[PDB]
């Protein structure tokens, strides 16, 4: 749900312009309940992965390092 | 066997290249280094067989070194490709832009005489030049890994857009902790106050990763940098500190002047 | 009406980016500026509604200074947007990156009232990283426009792998020819001999655009640069002259030496 | 020729055959003997010709280092 949502968002640039137009009747439509709307709206990206069932999904992402060979 | 190294980019499911994404389809496995677990579902909705690297980084606080994160994940690819898998290790951003893992299995895989190549992605620098509306041509772009700047000696140019990337462990010399200290970063910018003002506007700069998210553009001066909140995949922008100035030496050689300029 | 600028990648239909490409597909209008032929067919079979920004670059040995060609595809892109047209415009590689028109556009735009955003694409810099199997993180990056490190006082590292971009047009001040001459090139190596040794390895890098294509990589000394075969397309990359050295310096205020280090 | 190349950059199926047999691939996709011979010998002006692209001009600089 949150995640089908997410995932066709940012690969359908029809939906992307619907979304920019009215972010908050592009979510309601795809059944997002009130407090995603509210985490997205609040840039609160730590609560929209609990209501994804993160799970603690544990996410570094530093690839290389600055100390030489 | 054989190896291919691709980038999913910053943002969900959208930022990667068609073919990139037909090479992850078509893979037999995919080891995969993704920034969240809606990216995560995205890949394992394209390709089941996922093996998920960020395995091999520290968990519940032990000490590792990254050098030993990195060789477990560059053994883990190569197991796979020695095993007859046609393989695709699956990175966020482009896979070999401040990324040795991609590089190291491709060197590896040849040297074993395996098929291994490394197709671009859309990095998180390609990112802020969007979002900030930078043309790094403009004059000129320098990037360095924030603590080879500390540690190793590097002269920027202050005309040009300075990147420092992995700003969140800079001075961190240890490679086993994920964040450095604010006594570090004072270190830092009093070292850069060797080019720049301590009031010089810089900039803290996170690509966004979902679709609903705006990027961090946060400006603060230099010298509120120890202060201010960093993550892992946080990027310092330091702007120009100095105007472009006319080379006359070269001019008089070419024969012109600033009014012949185009 | 509204802009988006998108960019398509070096390689033919495969290396624009999955949203990049819905973008072209759902615009009233595309202004394109994209390597040949085939990248144009394969463009109007996505959206028959294009503007090939191309016609407005010197046609049949006019003098036209390049600063009016940008100005006049500025123009045109802001006239459909101005019109009421869904525009998008599709330059090759990363629209924003050593392009002027996609950053001049959107400043225009939003200045007008219209939305505009620049989407990130896949550069020929991003090529060159993987091409090679280099990582601009190893020792550090920096990018330059040749002819702006001839005119203006620009400092490379001789640490870091150096661009020099659009090296074929190196000390063209006109703006108006479509190449430089042997003698200029003669007087950037002079210039460049300040840092590298005039037998210092440098390559000629020029991305593949189609899928049978091998990209150029040609290694010479630099002082053989002014005979070679360059293309507008052509990137000079100058590889390090100097090993990193210990910042004794630095490492003395973080209380730390070399043996430190992970 | 148009046809193929655009497939062939898209498809990573089709990429891998390509790589593993190159002529093979391209003979199974139509290509002629000369179009064949422009690929292994690199002369992409050759197959802009052959495609009937033969004429039309593409300059690709779009910035300059004068400033302002």
């Amino acid at each position: 749900g949150l995640s089908d949502f997410f995932t066709q968002l940012g690969q359908d640039a029809q939906l992307m312009e619907d979304y920019k137009q009215n972010p908050e009747a592009v979510m309601r439509a795809h059944g997002l309940t009130d407090e995603q709307i509210n985490a997205v709206m609040t840039g609160d990206m730590e609560k929209l992965k609990t209501l994804s069932g993160d799970s603690s999904y544990q996410s570094y992402l530093v690839i290389s390092h600055g100390n030489g060979d | 066997g054989s190896l291919v190294c691709v980038g999913t980019g910053l943002q969900l499911a959208g930022q990667i290249s068609v073919l990139s994404r037909s090479y992850i389809e078509h893979a037999d496995i995919v080891f995969s280094l993704l920034p969240d677990g809606f990216s995560q579902r995205w890949l394992t909705k394209l390709n089941p067989n996922v093996i998920n690297l960020q395995q091999f980084y520290a968990q519940n606080g032990e000490v590792k070194n990254r050098r030993d994160t990195y060789e477990q994940m560059v053994n883990a690819i190569l197991d796979a490709v020695r095993a007859g898998k046609k393989t695709v290790c699956a990175l966020f951003g482009h896979p070999g832009v401040f990324a040795c893992v991609s590089h190291m299995a491709i060197t590896r895989a040849k040297a074993e005489g395996f098929s291994a190549k490394m197709e671009p992605g859309i990095s998180a620098e390609a990112c802020l030049w969007a979002d900030l509306g930078i043309d790094p041509g403009n004059s000129g772009h320098q990037s360095f890994e924030a603590s080879q700047f500390m540690f190793f000696n590097h002269v920027p140019d202050p005309t040009t857009h300075l990147l420092l990337w992995q700003i969140a462990i800079a001075g961190e010399h240890t490679l086993t902790q994920f964040h450095t200290s604010s006594d570090r970063l004072q270190i830092l910018v009093e070292q850069l106050n060797q080019w720049y003002p301590l009031d010089h506007e810089v900039v803290i700069y996170e690509a966004a990763n979902l679709p609903i998210q705006a990027p961090r553009i946060e400006r603060l001066p230099l010298a509120n940098l120890p202060q201010a909140h960093l993550m892992p995949i946080s990027t310092l922008l330091i702007p120009p500190a100095k105007k472009l100035e006319y080379n006359y030496a070269i001019l008089a050689k070419l024969g012109i002047g600033p009014e012949d300029l185009g």
